[PDB]
């Protein structure tokens, strides 16, 4: 035989409730009933209540085998979870979604919520995506998942509750990698460095292609070193970005002290009302502080509670900038402007400022 | 406390991942016990322990991995070793598995305990749900469990494969789409599955200059994020007019300030509400959702449906993030889906010719230009692909577009035609 | 003794009319009376009309002579030019305004126009700005004053009356150096090569500097030819933007059948109603047709044309953009959208379009 | 029949340029028939027999010409060799004068008499009023004439000095500014003229990397194009509230439609007239001047007056074409000008120290960045000099600003710092 591979992964279709295979593609509506719970009604007249609680992502193998149990005895053992890592059951007996809601809270500590309601127009804050910080990433500028849970523990209200005039989705990529939309957030917040790489001769000599190293910094900062068959690093040019570790060990640049977090604001990806928009700085740098970041969280609360009091039902941040004006953003918030917010990242070019980053034309 | 750092992250409301570590770290020692077949069952406390130590340290103590896999393939599994291995052994390999999730992360139950038997076997108990890309992430094995491991989740009643990383095909992730959502312009899930079969040699050995991603959103809203983080947008869309029920649109305006909340919020002013009939003169409409997302019992996408594909999307490296650009305003989503596989097969041949090493494909086309890349994929230039012309006159032009001339006659004979 | 040096031109406030003197810097408010003529009244109460008539820019030192014989007769000995190459003069008698109108006609047969008036909002079309093609310069493309000439002979109607519902200036340059205003106006002309410049070897030995040549290149397609001591160009990277020629007589890229115009469009300097813009290319390349270049001016023409019957009252050619979008620009004017208007100039950083470019900002 | 084709541009009701030629020649060579002093009588004829030649070629007959000037200056005189020379010997050699104009271009009848007649003397008697930067061209005449043209220039009862050409400090140009602008914020002439005046040897004597262009704009509307056209672009603005004539208001009212030509049209929306009051949130106001350009009997400019100055503004060549930004959002202006003068001069000492050969001030911010220009000027960073903060991390650190570290005295002991 030899062992089965090429498979991929097991078909959804198998894996769907019942009354969402039968009514798979023949929706009438949905409607948000409440925080964590909205309501699907089929063309064939069947009602499911998809119900929404917030995660941490990291989940022990434990978890996911109470979700289970939670899972066979309120929807029929059927579960999913979204593309910012809450979990869903599917309910079909309304008397029932309160039960599941206790008993999730219960027995796992999972918040419903989650959920927002663009028809009344108020919104829950939803989980915060992030990637594996310390836990897992060797080259990470601070935590993920710690600056996640001391976030969302000051926001929490915001979760459980629908308290927000229009979406914000908060993001937090712990190098400058990304590794998810973070890019593209409402708030980000980014792991940065702030010093320049040291080389490291026998390192490099050791483990680094040198033409693809030297061919990784945006700045070219780095250049071939011939006679001690190395690297050399024009500390003048380099901005701490970190891809020449990515590369190659022998290029390290992690500082503790100066390490930490820049925080970006005004992000979108869907289209509705306004283009989609790369987040952009607004508080250069923040120091790790572990284990509540309060200086990070501080900020990020600073600037979600002014947004929040300010902007019109629907206007997100970038679009209630876009209202009124950057001046009037670092006053409101109380930040302040320095020359770091100036951009100066040369290689990109200006022609895909002109390039259509939208699905929304005409036809 | 061993961990007073991380224990003060257990108290608060959100739900806790130090809880999550440590529940996994005491279950797995208890399983382990028991007599339980568990490989690691200190792999969740070891990594507790280095991450305490990375919150007083403030860093990571993480380095460089060596290059693992599953035999057979060569993505999907990376590598990741500890530099505190000595003091703390049980981590000092600690690599992850990324497993392909269902389409849309539609899971039974009989699933996910499959999956949970493999991973407490094998692993440290730790997973997310889920990695970025859409994975499962195993968190943390030795070299030595991997292809076991593997072996276990191929033999699952309902079993699952390995997923990608490095310079492949990465796994496909799809928005819920039709399963829920009554927005879907296309089965996102029939699709996001059909790709993936498609194209597993390509997922599970890396062949090319980088990673290439794809992501199946079911509209415009692109509950996926496909446009900041895949290479190959696939965003549901329609062509024909929304349609409106005028009944349920008066419903609305009972209660709804449709004026303020829709009207005056629609991006090219397409749409509008005088009191008895919601007019859209959809010339103007640019789908961008919102007054359907505003009325979802009211308005619907129209009927012609496929999806727009944009181009390049992706995290800064080297030379700037991306959110995608329109590559194609419109193909047709229907099952095989060869005129999708057809624009794909076209691009990773072109890409493979002409890529440098660590160069994404966004990266290319800034490189050789769209006049290139579309003729790869055999279709003309669009002024939808651009927010505005150029702003400068430095054009390139074919040789076959000049007028013959003496010039162009003297190019040929100095050899330079 | 020998010769006076360091000078400077003639001091401004003794070449003043002397109502212009008097109320220097105190004046209450303009008003257009009709097309060519501005009212200026003073807080004083003074009144002066200041009358303006379209030049060829080109003159002849005998029309400057009956210039100054109309000026003597009409406006004190006095009169100016503007910044788009119109002259002015000043009367103080509102009934000797037309039979100044009529004696330039006349004499040296210029027209009176080139205003607008924002008040009612309508607008004429005013000078074009030009250089100086093949009269004078040795890096062109196209001509200037023929084009210049056929342009405006085909737009005259617009020049002298206030046909059209917002501001638009017509620009040309007769080389990608654009010389004036040509980047930022509402339609602009600018002569580009299409073929690559063929090395003439011994001109490169004698007469340029290889170096600052090959570094003039803003694709890098050139490079040092060592062993024949000249310069090497890779076509594929060449978009004959003429610069090398520009830095060496050896480089011409000269091609009678494949020089032409580009066309041009939506640029705008002032701030009013909305930030001021780069044009773009909506027309690859028009063919040199002297002396009456009838393809050029068609285009030109059909562009100003569809803007005009679709814009509202102030809407100038981006902002009329702004609205409809370019997809239904390019219905509109009748225009092929191709490749080639895929901006592709990739040394350009995108921070720019981060700068504010604009002196709109609030306090 | 000598000029078919330029024949058929005499037709036509614009007025015509081989009008302009035609009329030259043919009064020229009157003139040095009549026994005039007039030394190049066949230049003219000449220019029109060879640009009869490039209509029939399509194309230029012009060539790279020598390194030409008067004696003490470096700049001012454009060399121009005909290559059809031996053919049209009268323009085997065709230079140009730029003559520095008068702030404004405004003129005496004397003044420009004066022009004429030293010109008819030297040269070919075509001229253009104006060269774009702002100069008078005289165009066309023999190296021999250059330095005796100059001299009698310098001698006339109004005499006029040589403009800026090469890389020196051009020709500065100003809007009419407060001579017939009522919505000037300054005296833009006086301004121009000062600065003429301060600079001669810069202007005079080319030492920089490459040319240095200043236009003066008296506000926002910006008449002589300085953000497009100048390196260093000073714009009148002001700091208070626009003046509102309530009355003057209620004329317009009468007639006009200021909800739809006015309120709807600001960019700010800072405007409000409901019937009786206007009311301007000057706090929201960006000083388009749309309004005031709207009605301006009725309102005026705030008190507080200055400029505001952009900085980079150029053609395209080497690194794209250039609108200015912001770099001061509001300096005074007031004779002498220092405060703009010492701008200007750290402006030149550091471009001259730092910018390559032929690199434009705009690209020389580009390469060394706002920090380092900022601190040369002796200004802070404003978010009035960006539309928006960047969009990616990859923020410059000074030294000074990071913590005291391990690392950090690692570098310094590496003399890494
Ligand atoms: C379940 C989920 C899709 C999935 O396959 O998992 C989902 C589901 C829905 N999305 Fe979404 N979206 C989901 C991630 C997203 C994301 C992707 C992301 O954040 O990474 C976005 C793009 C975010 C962005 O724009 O930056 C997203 C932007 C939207 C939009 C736009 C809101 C706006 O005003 O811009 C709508 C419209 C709306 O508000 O009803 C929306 C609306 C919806 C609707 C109402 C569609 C429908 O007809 O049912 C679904 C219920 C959401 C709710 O709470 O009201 N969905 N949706 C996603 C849940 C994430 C979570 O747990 O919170
Ligand atoms: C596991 C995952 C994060 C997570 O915790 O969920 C991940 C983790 C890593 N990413 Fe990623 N990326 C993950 C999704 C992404 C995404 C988002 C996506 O796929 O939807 C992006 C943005 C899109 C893109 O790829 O550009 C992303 C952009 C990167 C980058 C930058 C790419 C660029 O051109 O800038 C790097 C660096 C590189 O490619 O060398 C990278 C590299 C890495 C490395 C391999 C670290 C490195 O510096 O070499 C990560 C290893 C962590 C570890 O060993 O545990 N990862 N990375 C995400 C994948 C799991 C999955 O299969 O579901
Ligand atoms: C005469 C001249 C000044 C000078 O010679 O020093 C001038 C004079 C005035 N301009 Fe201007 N502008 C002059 C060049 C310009 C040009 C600059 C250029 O084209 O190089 C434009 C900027 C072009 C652009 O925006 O791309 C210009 C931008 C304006 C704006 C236009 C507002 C808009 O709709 O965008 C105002 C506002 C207005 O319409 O009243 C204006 C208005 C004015 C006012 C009304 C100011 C006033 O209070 O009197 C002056 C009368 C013009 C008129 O006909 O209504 N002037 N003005 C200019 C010579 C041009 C000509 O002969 O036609
Ligand atoms: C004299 C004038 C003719 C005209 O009517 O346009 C002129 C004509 C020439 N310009 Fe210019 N420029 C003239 C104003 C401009 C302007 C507009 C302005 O100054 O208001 C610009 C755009 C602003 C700028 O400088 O960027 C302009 C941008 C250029 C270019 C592009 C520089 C760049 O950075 O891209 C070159 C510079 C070069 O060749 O090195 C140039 C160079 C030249 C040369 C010397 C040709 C060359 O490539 O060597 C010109 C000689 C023509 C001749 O011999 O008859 N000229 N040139 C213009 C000014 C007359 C005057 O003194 O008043
Ligand atoms: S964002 Fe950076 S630190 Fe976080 S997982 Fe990705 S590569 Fe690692
Ligand atoms: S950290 Fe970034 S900028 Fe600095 S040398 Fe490495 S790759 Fe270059
Ligand atoms: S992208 Fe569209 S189809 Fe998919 S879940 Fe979101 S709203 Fe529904
Ligand atoms: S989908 Fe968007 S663009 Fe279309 S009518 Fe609705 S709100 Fe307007
Ligand atoms: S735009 Fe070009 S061709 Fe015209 S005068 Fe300037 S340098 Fe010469
Ligand atoms: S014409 Fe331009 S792109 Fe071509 S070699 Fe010369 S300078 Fe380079
Ligand atoms: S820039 Fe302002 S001050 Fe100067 S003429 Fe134009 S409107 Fe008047
Ligand atoms: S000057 Fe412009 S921004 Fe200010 S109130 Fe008037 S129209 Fe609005
Ligand atoms: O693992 S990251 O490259 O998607
Ligand atoms: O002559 S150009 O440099 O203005």
């Amino acid at each position: 035989e030899g062992v089965k591979t090429d498979f991929g992964p097991p078909y959804f279709r198998d894996l769907l409730h019942p009354v969402i295979a039968k009514n798979y593609g023949k929706w009438k509506y949905h409607e948000v009933v409440k925080p964590g719970v909205i309501k699907r009604v089929a063309e064939s007249g069947d009602v499911i209540y998809v119900v929404r609680f917030g995660t941490p992502r990291l989940l022990s193998i434990y978890t996911v085998r109470e979700l289970c149990d939670i899972a066979d005895k309120y929807s029929d053992g059927y579960l999913r979870w979204t593309s910012r890592n809450n979990v869903e059951f599917f309910v079909t007996d309304e008397s029932k979604i309160d039960d599941l809601i206790n008993e999730v809270q219960e027995r796992v500590g999972f918040p419903c919520g989650g959920t927002w309601d663009a028809v009344k127009g108020e919104y829950g804050l939803s989980n915060i995506v992030h990637t594996q910080g310390w836990i897992h990433c060797h080259t990470p500028a601070i935590d993920a998942s710690g600056i996640v849970k001391a976030v969302m523990d000051e926001l929490y209200e915001y979760f459980t509750d629908h308290k927000l005039p229009a979406m914000c989705r908060i993001s937090l990529a712990c190098c400058a990698n990304m590794c998810g939309a973070v890019h593209a957030s409402d708030i980000a917040i980014v792991g940065i460095h702030r010093t320049p790489p040291i080389p490291n001769d026998e390192a490099i000599r050791k483990t680094c292609e040198i033409p693809s190293t030297v061919a990784a910094c945006p700045t070219g900062a780095l250049k071939p070193d011939m006679k001690n068959k190395t690297i050399k690093v024009d500390v003048e040019k380099c901005m701490y970005c970190g891809n020449c570790y990515t590369m190659c060990p022998g290029m390290p640049l992690f500082d503790p002290e100066n390490d930490g977090a820049a925080i970006m604001v005004g992000g979108k990806l869907s289209e509705a009302r306004r283009m989609p928009e790369l987040s952009k700085v607004v508080v250069p740098w923040v120091p790790n502080e572990p284990p509540r970041w309060p200086t990070l969280v501080k900020y990020v609360k600073q600037i979600l509670e002014a947004w929040a009091a300010n902007a019109n039902k629907h206007e997100r941040l970038i679009e209630w900038v876009d209202r009124i004006g950057w001046e009037r953003f670092f006053e409101l918030t109380g930040l302040e402007f320095t020359q770091h917010l100036i951009d100066d990242y040369r290689i990109t070019p200006y022609f895909y400022s002109e390039f259509r980053a939208s699905t929304q034309f005409k036809w | 406390s061993e961990t007073p750092l991380l224990d003060e992250l257990e108290k608060g409301p959100w739900p806790s991942f130090v809880k999550e570590i440590k529940k996994t770290a005491e279950l797995m020692e208890k399983a382990a016990a028991e007599g339980k077949d568990v490989k690691m069952p200190k792999g969740a406390r070891g990594l507790l322990k280095q991450l305490e130590i990375s919150y007083k340290d403030k860093k990571t103590h993480w380095k460089h991995g060596g290059i693992v896999s599953v035999v057979g393939y060569g993505g999907g599994v990376i590598g990741r070793y500890s530099d505190l291995g000595e003091q703390i052994p049980e981590v000092e390999h600690f690599h992850t598995m990324r497993i392909n999730q269902p389409s849309g992360w539609f899971y039974s139950t009989k699933a996910l305990r499959g999956l949970c038997d493999v991973w407490e076997k094998w692993g440290s108990g730790l997973t997310n749900f889920h990695g970025s890309t859409g994975d499962i992430i195993f968190l943390g094995t030795r070299s030595e469990y991997l292809q076991p491991c593997f072996e276990d989740l191929g033999n699952l009643e309902i079993p699952f494969d390995i997923g990608g990383s490095g310079s492949d095909l990465r796994t496909p992730s799809a928005c819920m789409g039709p399963a829920l959502c009554e927005f879907a312009c296309y089965d996102t899930l029939e699709l996001c599955y059909d790709l993936t079969m498609t194209y597993q040699d390509e997922l599970h050995r890396p062949m090319w200059p980088y990673k290439f991603k794809i992501k199946c959103a079911g509209c415009p809203n692109d509950c996926v994020a496909s446009k900041a983080r895949s290479d190959f947008a696939i965003i549901g869309t329609w062509k024909d007019d929304i349609k409106v029920d005028q009944e349920a649109v008066k419903e609305y305006a009972s209660w709804m300030d449709i004026e303020n909340e829709v009207v005056k919020l629609c991006p090219t002013g397409a749409i509008k509400w005088d009191g008895k009939e919601l007019t859209i003169d959809n010339r103007e409409c640019v789908r961008c959702m919102h007054c359907i997302n505003k009325m979802p019992k009211a308005l619907k996408p129209g009927d012609e449906r496929g999806a727009t594909i944009l181009i390049g999307g992706k995290a800064p490296f080297v030379e700037g993030a991306v959110i995608g650009w329109v590559a194609v305003p419109f193909v047709e989503v229907e099952k095989p889906y060869d005129e999708i596989k057809e624009i794909l097969e076209a691009i990773w041949d072109w890409w493979d010719e002409e890529g440098k090493f660590r160069e994404r494909i966004g990266e290319l086309i800034w490189r050789k230009g769209m006049r290139e890349f579309l003729k790869v994929i055999g279709r003309e230039a669009d002024v939808r692909m651009v927010k505005a012309p150029r702003n400068n006159p430095f054009m390139f032009f074919e040789k076959d577009e000049l007028k013959p001339s003496a010039y162009t006659e003297e190019l040929k004979k100095r050899g330079m035609w």
